[PDB]
C-alpha cells in the first residue's frame, strides 16, 4: 500500500521526494495471444502526478514496483512470463531500417510482441529467464511482483528520449479451457520508487 | 590472464580479436589512408559475446599490424595512427592539417617494428558503455533508434607518412583490439537469429531450422524418438 | 647500461599475451564507477539460471510451440511423452538454453545439471507422470515397466506442480552412446473437470548446479558469417 | 647479461609518452627559478576570473557595443530585454569569456556558473528588472507574466548596481533542445531625473565557479589556418 | 601525464605538436640542410596556448621524425641534428667546419632507428621566457619591438652525414618539440583575431564575424531573439 | 626474460651523453696517481690569476 490508491527484488537490490500505484489498462488474454509491452517510464509519462513531474522536469531518476496480477477461476490454465528486460532495443522484422519512434513509444496503452519466441529482438524467450523475472501459472498463482532498481550507467537520464526498463508478459503456455472462446483479464499496477527530478 | 574459472568476464572478454583489415592503395597520384570508428559490431563472433551483456566498461588495447606487398624489395615506410576521440576533427584527406594535430594523440611506426600498440581508456561520459540503448540520439523524432551518442569510442586514422613515390604497393592495415579490465552488467539472452545489419537488433532468422525465426533447434521426427 | 640478448620470441605479437601498453590518453579521467544493478563477475552466475528447454524439438511447432509438451485424456496410459538427449554439445533441447549457449564457447564441460518440469493445467487437472533418468549407455526405455531399473520418479501433478530432477555430474567431454537421457511416461491418465480443457502443458527448464565448470575456451558454433551499412565506420 | 624481448610497440613515437631523454647540455645550469607573480597552476584558476558577455550579439552593434545591453525610457513595460544562449560549444555571447576560450580547449565540461549583470546608469536612475533563468529543454519565455513558473528574480537596480545569478549544476556535454537560458525583462519603467541621460546600459558577466571541471582535451576550433615571416626561421 | 585535474598547466601545455617539418634535398652536385631557429610561433595552435600566458619556463623535447623518399630502395642514411645555442656559430653549408664543432651538442641517427630524441633545457639568462616584451631589443631606436634577446632558445641545424650520391631522393625532418616542467605566470585574454605574422602581434581581423575587428562572436538577429 | 620496448632514442650517438663504456684493455693496470703539484680541479681558479 503506497499513496491513496490501494490495490522480488531484481539482482538484489532496493532503491533507497515525492513518495502510489497508477493501475494500467486491464489487457484481455486469450488463447491467440502472443504478448504484451509496456516501456518505462514511457507507459507512465502522460499519466498524474509522475507526468506533471516528467513534462515539467528535466531529468528523472526512480526505480519501479510492478504488481501484475491475473485474474481467473479455478477452471482456466495458463502461464505467463512476467518479465522485465533492461534496455531493451527492439529489433525490426525482415528489414535493415530501425525501428521508429512510433514503434518504440507506445505510451500508456504499450504494445504487443509480433515474435515473442526471438523476443522481438533475435534473442530467445527461453533463456529470457537471465532477467528479473516471476512466473504466474494459473494452476498455482495469480499475481507477479517486480522490483525495478534505477538501472543507468548514467546517474540521471531523460525520460522523454530513453526507456530503461521493458515490462514485457508473454504466455508461454496458452490459455485454456473447454468452451474456448474465455478471456481472462491481466491488470498491471506500476508505482514509482523515490521520484528525484531535477529542472523545474 | 591467470585466473581461477577461466569464466571470469576478463577471462570471457579479454582476448585479441581482429576487430578492422582495410588495404588502402599508395601512389603518387591524388581513399588513401585508413580510417576506421572505433567499435565491436563489426564482426559478429565478438559481438555477440559482447551482447550478452548490458553495461560493459572496459579499456581497449589496439595493435596495429600493418603489412606492405606488391602490386624489387618491400620498403620500410613510417605510418601515423591517430586516435580521434569524439568532439575532434578528422582528416579528410591523407595530407590534411588534422595529422599535425597536437592534441589528438598519433603514433609513429614502422613495418619493420613489432607492432604499435596502444591502450584507449575508458572514453564513455556514463559509467558504462551501453551494448543496448532502448532510446534515440537526438532530441528530434528524426534520431536514430539503438544509438547512444554517449557510447561512441573514437576514430582511427591510419595514413603513410611517406611521400608520394611512383612505386606500387598495397598496405594492409589489420587492426587488434583486445579488451581490458571489464566490468559487466545485466546478462542478457545469447542472440539466436543471424543478425541483418550493424546499426540495429533487426532479425529474419535462417530459410529452415537451426536458428530459424519459428524453429530456433533444428527438429527431430517426434518428441518420443 | 645494462647488457641484454633477445631471446626467440622477441617482437611477435603473441594474440593471448597479457602485458602492459602506452595509454594513449594519459591524465584524461575517466567516469568513475557508479554502483549499476547485476554486476558479472562470472559467466559461472549466468548459467546457473534456470531456462526453458525445446522438449517439443519437433515439426509443426511453430514457434513458442516447441517450449512445451502437451498432454491430454487421449494419450494413453503408459504413453511415452518426450525423452530430452542430455547433448550440450549437439543441437538438442538443451542447445539454447543458458546452460548451452554459454557452455558451446567452451571445449570441456563438466558438472551436474538440475531440470525443472512445470506443470501448465488447469486447477482440478490431476495426474501421474513418471520422470526416467538414463545413465550414459544404458538403454533408453520404451515401456513404463522397463524403466524402473535406473534412477526415476513419479510425480503426481495433483499434489505437486514443479519437480527438480537433479541430473548427477557427468564429466561431459569425456565420451566424445549419447551422453544421458531423461524421459517420461505417463502412469495415469489425464483427469480434468469438464469445464477445464483436456489438453494441459509442461514446461521444462534447466539450469547447472554449484559444481559445474567450462575450460578450454573457444568460439561458439552457434553465430557466423552480410551485415548491413559494415562500411560505414570506414 | 639480461635476457629479454621486445613488445610490440617498441620503437614507436607515442606522441603522448611520458618518459624521460637524454639531455642534450647536460652541466649547463639553467637560471634558477625567481618568484614573478601570479603563477598559475592550473587552468581551473583562469576560468573563475568574471569576463564580459556580448550580450548585444547583434548587427549594427560595432566594437564595444556589443558589451552593453541600453535600456532607455522608451523601451516598454514588460519588453524582454535580452537573452543569454547558455552555449559554450556554440558561438553565442559566451565564446569569447574565460570560460567559454578555456572550455573550447576541452570536449566535456561540466560545472556551475556564475553570471554577474552590473547596472551602468546615473545615480539616480531607478527601475526594476526580472532576471529568468531557464532550465535545459524548457520555454523561453516571452511575456514578463510567463517568466514566474522559473527561477527568477527582481531586480531593482536603484537599490544595487550588482546582481550574481548562480546557474546550477549543468554537466554540459550530457545533451549534445538548448542548454539553458537567461532572459530579462522590464518590470518597470527607467526613471532618470531631467539632468540624466534617459539611455542607460548593462554590463554581463560570467565566471566558473569552484566545482566546474574540464576533461577530454582538444584543439580550439577558434584558431586555424598566411604567416608574415614564417620562413625566417629557417 | 598522470594528475588529476587534466587542466594542470603541466598538462594543458606537455603535449608534442610538430613545430617544424621541411624536407630538403640530396644529390652529388653542390639548401642541402635543414635549419631551423627554435621557437612555436610558427605553428597557431601551440601559438595561442602559449600566448595565454606572460612567462613561461620549460624544458622542450625535441623528436626529429625523417622519412626518406624517391624522387631500388630506400637508403639508409646517417643523419646529425646539432643543437647551436645563441652564442655559437651555425654551419653556413653542410660540409662546413661547425659540424665538427666539439661543444655544439649533436646526435647521430639512422633511418632505420626510432626516433632521435634530445632535451634542450632552459635556456633563458632570466627567470622565464617573455612570451610578450613590451620593448625594443638593442639600445638604438632601430631595435626590433617585442623581441627579446634573452628568449632565443637556439637553432636545430640537421644534415646528412652520409657523402654525396648520384641517386635521387628527398629526406624530409618533421620535428616534434613537447614542452617539459612547465611554470607559467600571469595569464593573459586568449586572442580573437587571426595572426598577421609571427614577428609580432599585429591584426586585421577576419572579414565578416566571427572574429572580425568590430565583431568577435558572429551576430544574431536580435538581442531578443 | 624482461618484456622490454625500445624508446625514441634508441641507437643514437648523442655527443653530450654521459654513459659507461666497455674497457678495451681489462687488468691494464695504469701508473698510480703521484701527487704532481699545482692541480686545476675548477677552471675558475685560473681565471682569479691576474
Amino acid at each position: 500500500k503506497l499513496g491513496n490508491s490501494a490495490i522480488c527484488c531484481a539482482y538484489g537490490e532496493w532503491p533507497n521526494q515525492p513518495e502510489r500505484f497508477y493501475t494500467l489498462k486491464s489487457v484481455k488474454w486469450e488463447a491467440g495471444s502472443t504478448g504484451w509491452w509496456w516501456k518505462l517510464p514511457d507507459a507512465l509519462n502522460n499519466i498524474g502526478m509522475f507526468g506533471q513531474n516528467v513534462q515539467h522536469h528535466y531529468l528523472y531518476r526512480s526505480g519501479f514496483l510492478i504488481h501484475v496480477q491475473c485474474n481467473a477461476t479455478r477452471f482456466h490454465q495458463g502461464a505467463l512470463l512476467v518479465v522485465a528486460i533492461p534496455e531493451h532495443q527492439r529489433g525490426a522484422h525482415n528489414t535493415n531500417t530501425s525501428p521508429g519512434f512510433d514503434d518504440i513509444m507506445k505510451g500508456e496503452e504499450g504494445g504487443t510482441f509480433n515474435h515473442p519466441y526471438v523476443l522481438d529482438d533475435g534473442t530467445s524467450l527461453a533463456c529470457a529467464t537471465i532477467f528479473p523475472h516471476q512466473w504466474i501459472n494459473l494452476r498455482t498463482n495469480n499475481s507477479a511482483t517486480i522490483v525495478l532498481p534505477w538501472m543507468n550507467a548514467a546517474p540521471m537520464d531523460f525520460p522523454l528520449r530513453h526507456n530503461q526498463w521493458t515490462l514485457a508478459i508473454i504466455p508461454v503456455v496458452p490459455l485454456g479451457t473447454r468452451t474456448m472462446s474465455s478471456m481472462v483479464p491481466i491488470t498491471v499496477s506500476i508505482a514509482p520508487m523515490c521520484c528525484e527530478f531535477n529542472g523545474l | 590472464q591467470h585466473g581461477v574459472s577461466e569464466t571470469l568476464v576478463e577471462n570471457f572478454l579479454s582476448r585479441a580479436a581482429l576487430v578492422s583489415k582495410r588495404s588502402f592503395e599508395y601512389k603518387d597520384h591524388t581513399k588513401n589512408f585508413f580510417k576506421w570508428t572505433i567499435n565491436t559490431r563489426s564482426f559478429v563472433q565478438l559481438r555477440r559475446k559482447l551482447e550478452l551483456f548490458t553495461y560493459l566498461r572496459f579499456d581497449a588495447e589496439i595493435t596495429i599490424l600493418t603489412t606492405v606487398a606488391v602490386n624489387m624489395g618491400l620498403p620500410n615506410l613510417t605510418l601515423q595512427a591517430m586516435f580521434v576521440p569524439t568532439g575532434a576533427l578528422t582528416p579528410e584527406k591523407q595530407d590534411s592539417f588534422h595529422w599535425q594535430s597536437g592534441s589528438n594523440a598519433s603514433v609513429f611506426f614502422k613495418i619493420s617494428d613489432p607492432p604499435a600498440r596502444m591502450t584507449i581508456p575508458f572514453m564513455c561520459i556514463n559509467s558504462a558503455y551501453s551494448v543496448f540503448y532502448d532510446g534515440f540520439a537526438g532530441f528530434e523524432k528524426s534520431g536514430l533508434y539503438g544509438i547512444n551518442p554517449a557510447d561512441t569510442i573514437g576514430n582511427l586514422c591510419v595514413r603513410i607518412v611517406n611521400e608520394h613515390q611512383p612505386v606500387g604497393f598495397t598496405v594492409t592495415v589489420r587492426v587488434y583490439m583486445k579488451p581490458k579490465h571489464i566490468k559487466a552488467w545485466a546478462p542478457r539472452p545469447p542472440r539466436t537469429l543471424p543478425y541483418m545489419s550493424i546499426a540495429n537488433a533487426n532479425y529474419k532468422g535462417k530459410k529452415r531450422a537451426p536458428n530459424a525465426l519459428n524453429a530456433i533447434i533444428g527438429n527431430r521426427d517426434s518428441v518420443k524418438t | 647500461g645494462v647488457p641484454t640478448y633477445l631471446l626467440p620470441g622477441s617482437g611477435q605479437f603473441l594474440t593471448t599475451d597479457d602485458h602492459s601498453s602506452a595509454p594513449v590518453l594519459p591524465c584524461f579521467n575517466p567516469t568513475p564507477e557508479m554502483h549499476i544493478p547485476g554486476q558479472v563477475r562470472n559467466m559461472l552466475e549466468v548459467v546457473q539460471v534456470e531456462s526453458m528447454m525445446e522438449i517439443n524439438n519437433t515439426e509443426s511447432a511453430v514457434g513458442m510451440e516447441r517450449l512445451k509438451v502437451d498432454i491430454s485424456a487421449l494419450t494413453d496410459v503408459d504413453q511415452l511423452l518426450f525423452n530430452i538427449p542430455l547433448d550440450i554439445q549437439l543441437d538438442g533441447p538443451l542447445r539454447n538454453t543458458l546452460v548451452g549457449n554459454i557452455s558451446r564457447y567452451y571445449t570441456h564441460w563438466s558438472g551436474s545439471l538440475e531440470m525443472t518440469f512445470m506443470f501448465c493445467g488447469s486447477f482440478m487437472a490431476t495426474g501421474k507422470l513418471i520422470l526416467c533418468y538414463t545413465p550414459p549407455g544404458g538403454s533408453c526405455p520404451t515401456t513404463r515397466e522397463t524403466a524402473m531399473l535406473g534412477t526415476h520418479i513419479v510425480w503426481d501433478f495433483g499434489l505437486q506442480s514443479s519437480v527438480t530432477l537433479i541430473i548427477p555430474w557427468i564429466s561431459g567431454s569425456h565420451y566424445r552412446a549419447n551422453v544421458g537421457y531423461v524421459t517420461c511416461f505417463m502412469q495415469t491418465n489425464l483427469i480434468v473437470p469438464s469445464e477445464s480443457s483436456d489438453t494441459c502443458s509442461l514446461i521444462g527448464f534447466i539450469a547447472a548446479k554449484d559444481d559445474f565448470s567450462l575450460r578450454l575456451m573457444r568460439d561458439s558454433p552457434d553465430i557466423g558469417q552480410h551485415l548491413h551499412a559494415a562500411e560505414a565506420a570506414y
